[PDB]
């Protein structure tokens, strides 16, 4: 009742894998995005000196 | 009836054309045959009445079937290709429409739907 078949194509299928390859995976790279947030503060005090009392 | 060889000609029309042959016949059933060298060919035809109760209406069924099959190969196993279609109608009905409806069934499938149906869109 052993399932000779199946054992047979996967062990050759991933043996042909690894065999292609190097234990890896290739990779490719997306776009490249940047993101630059700025901010500022505008803070004041007001000057007694120059103003009506 | 329907002959004693069959002919499909894969690849719908003006394609390659192959004879199947009669090579038995049981339960209202025929099935054709026809070796080849490293695959092997079949077609079936089928009829069937379903079963009677008491207060519903009664109803039949027609199937015809083809399938292909590829013998194993170094590391791959046995495999098969197959498509078959049904009927099913009242058993007093009218033929025409029935007919009918079976042509338009058979109109709607051409190569470009095949094609988009097997890209798994739906």
């Amino acid at each position: 009742l052993m399932p000779w078949s199946w054992m047979v194509d996967w062990f050759g299928n991933v043996g042909t894998f690894l065999q292609a390859s190097n234990n890896t995976i290739g990779a490719s790279p997306g776009l490249v995005n940047i993101m630059t947030t700025t901010t500022t503060n505008h803070q004041f005090s007001v000057k007694r000196d120059l103003s009506d009392g | 009836a329907l002959g004693d060889t069959l002919t499909i000609t894969l690849g719908g029309s003006g394609g390659t054309a192959k004879v199947l042959r009669k090579i038995n016949q049981d339960g209202y059933t025929s099935e054709y045959y026809l070796p080849e060298t490293s695959s092997s060919f079949r077609a079936k035809v089928r009829h069937t009445k379903e079963s009677v109760k008491p207060n519903q209406v009664q109803y039949e069924r027609h199937n015809v079937e083809f399938t292909e099959t590829v013998y194993a190969s170094g590391s791959t196993p046995e495999f098969v290709r197959q498509a078959y279609v049904v009927i099913r109608h009242k058993v007093g009905d009218v033929s025409a429409t029935v007919s009918d409806l079976g042509e338009a069934l058979s109109f709607y499938l051409n190569e470009a739907l095949y094609g988009k149906l097997i890209g798994w869109e739906s």
